């Protein structure tokens, strides 16, 4: 048996069972055999009739195509990275501020 | 010399550049859990950057 994964609709597939789309939430996900933590939001990235993802410049996937639903989502990041903590010394007092 | 002159000339100089921050985690695994547990076993080539 000799088979591919590319950048098209799936004929063949395993048996495993679906379930419940969850939206703007920290999730894993399993489209089509494609497997990704982050949260699920609409878009507006209309796809060429037969595309089933689209990546960004960073080569790391950035929006999906619904199987079910042939509807297009889009993947952001769980993680905000820009937060920094003001602090005195942990000695004096254990208060900080956030920015 | 019997006469002078006055001239105005400018002189152009760098003072500073951009402060950046790098997450290393973030940049290398990318929110995975497979990942950043197995970079846990490397050592201390994060908070030395
Ligand atoms: C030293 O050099 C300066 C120039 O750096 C000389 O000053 C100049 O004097 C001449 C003659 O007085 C001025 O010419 C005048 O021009 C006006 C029109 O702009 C005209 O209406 C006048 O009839 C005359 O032709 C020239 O403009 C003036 N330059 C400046 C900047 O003031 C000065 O005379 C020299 N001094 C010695 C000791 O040679
Ligand atoms: C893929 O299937 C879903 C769900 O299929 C439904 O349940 C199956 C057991 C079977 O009875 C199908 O014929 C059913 O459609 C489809 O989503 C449904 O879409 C219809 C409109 O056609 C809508 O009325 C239902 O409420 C939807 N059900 C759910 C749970 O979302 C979906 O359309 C199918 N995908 C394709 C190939 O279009
Ligand atoms: C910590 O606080 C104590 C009690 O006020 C003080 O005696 C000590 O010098 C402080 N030490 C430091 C490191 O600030």
């Amino acid at each position: 048996l000799s088979f591919e994964l590319l950048n098209a609709p799936a004929t063949v597939c395993g048996p495993k069972k679906s379930t419940n789309l969850v939206k703007n939430k920290c999730v894993n996900f399993n489209f089509n055999g494609l497997t990704g933590t982050g949260v699920l939001t609409e878009s507006n990235k209309k796809f060429l009739p037969f595309q089933q993802f689209g990546r960004d410049i960073a080569d790391t996937t950035d929006a999906v195509r619904d199987p079910q639903t042939l509807e297009i989502l889009d993947i952001t990041p769980c993680s905000f990275g820009g937060v920094s903590v003001i602090t005195p010394g942990t000695n004096t007092s254990n208060q900080v501020a956030v920015l | 010399p019997t006469n002078f002159t006055i001239s105005v000339t400018t002189e152009i100089l760098p003072v500073s550049m951009t402060k950046t921050s790098v997450d290393c985690t973030m940049y290398i695994c990318g929110d995975s859990t497979e990942c950043s547990n197995l970079l846990l076993q490397y050592g201390s080539f994060c908070t030395q950057l």
